[PDB]
């Protein structure tokens, strides 16, 4: 279902220009503006915050997606433990970007936050496995990439909103 | 960002049916119902002798509904000529993922007793009643404690006076009291 | 009383559906009959 | 023969509707 | 119920909007229209008699369970005096705002 | 209907025979049977009636602030009548269809 994101393998020019070329290729494929989203990140010495689609925020050091409430429910907990668990170091980079839809799918590319950051892309699926066919789409998008590495052998099944943990892997690339 | 009020009380055992009959026709449209809960009170402390409000008492009814805990502690000053009031919050969580993360964060339990009861939808407020049940670890007060729960943002807090009007309704064997 | 009148409509509703059912049969029983006419 | 069969089917449907209305003429219990 | 149960699942903005909806005239604004739309299809039936007398006729078979708005109609050619020619039995479903 | 029956019984016993039996022995100035029964029913019956009245008065007293003690207050009994109307209109339509059939055959 929720396919994992991928690092921006394409790196031959300006990151902004690279994202622009990727979006131009996507438009050449043929899509429509489905809005713009973001992916936040806040580390606390290591609970890593997150936000995606979208009326719900998430934060987890190592858990199977314990988030089912809005940021307010979580931000209040953080503010309450201002000296107990508040270990907010230098603000972790957070990406953003528009999202388009070729056909019956969704695409989303990321952006840099401080400037020397990545601009990776993320895609998902609509089935419940089936990692083979979804790769073909990316074959039409770029060259060899997207190793995936999902939580295989679980279907704790279908990885519902657990892909944010995979998003943490993208945060590891720094 | 939000606060909650309470005018809790208690009543005798035999004197419930006559009571709840009146309580039904107070601010509820129709179709009175009930709920069986489950107490999952936790404990998160060890550095300042001041734990958090981890009383994750959630219903054990039909699945799908997610268990969670609410914030209720540190009664702040104010409430001039008013009843109990505390700046609080609420937090929903995934099914059993909350307990998972609590155990992974190094927390323990607090209670193992469940108190089912009845609910009744007031207007801007809500009222509940329950009774502790004596059960073992694998399974007590003999008194149905009732309460007037209402949560809202800062606003004007004038509705508390309206809450006092409900106190007028709970005349026979119900009153308000704090805890110390 | 509400519950009482609930039954009063409930079975009635079913009856209507039953009617529909019968009507449906009658419906079908005439549809093929409509085919026969070679006008 | 076709006209006879059509008339027979019509009469059958008429009798069915007659029976149906007659049995639930007093579907309402009371008032 | 739905608002609180939303949290456990990352519903799309579409579902968030679908939590609520419109009401009143709008509903009827479709419904009655839908009704008369079926009426148009009704004409088709008698139009059959107009379109083909000696030519291949058309059989009619409508649904036995019709939802609030949508419904469907089964219609086959049914060439006369034969049943081994059932090679065109088309199925259509009616639409309120749009066409069938 | 317990309270209704109790109120009906209290109303029937309010005008009991005690108020009318206080003028029976005074007329018996020629023979003095169980006439003493005309004495015990002088004030004990009235006292018991007053006690029962006070007890009935000290009921739940539902009406405290607004409009409590509801119980009809509610749903589609109206739409149940509308469903009966549907039944009637279906009857009318079936009768019309039968008349049309009879006219056609």
């Amino acid at each position: 279902v929720t396919c994992v994101s991928q690092m921006p393998v394409a790196e031959g020019k300006s990151l902004q220009q690279t994202v622009e070329l990727l979006t131009k290729k996507l438009e050449m494929l043929g899509a429509e503006k489905q809005g713009t989203f973001c992916v936040d990140c806040e580390t606390y010495h290591g609970k890593l915050m997150y936000v995606m689609h979208y009326p719900l925020s998430c934060f987890a050091l190592f858990e199977n997606g314990p988030c089912l409430i809005a940021d307010t429910n979580f931000d209040v907990l953080m503010v309450k433990l201002k000296g107990f668990f508040q270990s907010a170091k230098a603000s972790k980079i957070e990406t953003r970007g528009t999202r388009y839809q070729y056909c019956d799918f969704l695409v989303k590319v990321g952006t840099v936050t401080m400037g020397p950051s990545a601009r990776g892309i993320s895609v998902e699926v609509e089935y419940g496995d089936c990692w083979s066919l979804l790769l073909e789409f990316l074959q039409s998008f770029l060259g060899s990439h997207a190793p995936g590495a999902p939580t295989v052998f679980g279907n704790a099944v279908y990885g519902p909103a657990d892909t944010m943990i995979q998003y943490m892997e993208l945060f590891n690339k720094i | 960002n939000m606060m909650e009020y309470l005018l809790q009380g208690s009543v005798l055992d035999h004197s419930l049916e006559s009571l709840i009959h009146r309580l039904r026709g107070l601010c509820d449209n129709m179709e009175p119902e009930t709920f069986l809960d489950h107490e999952m009170v936790f404990l998160l402390k060890g550095q300042q002798a001041s734990p958090f409000v981890l009383r994750a008492r959630r219903s054990m009814d039909r699945a799908g509904a997610p268990w969670h805990l609410r914030y209720l502690g540190q009664p702040e000053m104010g409430d001039k000529n008013r009843h109990a009031l505390v700046r609080n919050c609420v937090d929903i969580a995934t099914s059993e993922n909350l307990t998972d993360f609590l155990m992974e964060m190094g927390f323990r339990m607090d209670h193992e007793f469940v108190a089912k009861g009845h609910l009744f939808r007031k207007g801007i407020m809500k009222v509940v009643v329950y009774k502790i049940f004596r059960i073992l670890v694998p399974g007590l007060s003999l008194s149905y404690l009732v309460e007037l729960s209402v949560v809202a943002p800062a606003g004007q807090d004038m509705v508390s006076d309206d809450m006092r009007n409900f106190a007028e309704q709970l005349k026979p064997l119900v009153h308000l009291e704090k805890i110390d | 009383r509400n519950q009482q009148l609930r039954a009063l409509q409930e079975e009635c509703d079913r009856k209507l559906i039953t009617l529909r059912d019968e009507v449906s049969i009658d419906l079908y029983e005439l549809e093929e009959e409509y085919y026969s006419s070679s006008s | 023969s076709e006209l006879q069969r059509k008339d027979a089917l019509v009469q059958k449907h008429l009798t069915k509707l007659r029976h149906w209305q007659q049995v639930l003429e007093d579907i309402n219990v009371q008032h | 119920k739905r608002m609180r149960l939303s949290g456990p699942q990352a519903f799309d903005k579409n579902e968030i909007n679908s939590i609520q909806s419109t009401e009143g005239l709008l509903e009827k604004i479709i419904k009655q229209a839908k009704h008369i739309f079926l009426r148009s299809r009704t004409a088709a039936t008698i139009d059959s008699l107009a379109s083909r007398i000696e030519d291949p006729q058309i059989q009619a078979h409508w649904s036995n369970i019709n939802d609030v708005y949508e419904s469907s109609v089964k219609v086959l050619i049914t060439s006369q005096g034969y049943e081994q020619i059932c090679k065109s039995i088309q199925l259509q479903l009616n639409i309120g705002v749009e066409q069938v | 209907n317990e309270r209704l029956r109790a109120l009906e019984d209290i109303e029937r016993e309010i005008g009991a025979i005690l108020q009318n039996a206080g003028t029976a022995i005074l007329e018996l100035s020629k023979e003095k049977r169980l006439l003493d029964r005309q004495a015990a029913a002088f004030t004990t019956s009235v006292q018991h009636v007053e006690a029962e009245l006070s007890a009935q008065i000290r009921y739940l007293t539902q009406v405290a602030t607004g409009q409590p003690h509801e119980g009809s207050s509610y749903s589609s009994r109206k739409d149940c009548q509308m469903a009966l109307k549907r039944v009637d209109y279906a009857r009318l339509k079936i009768s019309d269809v039968a008349r049309t059939c009879e006219q056609m055959l």
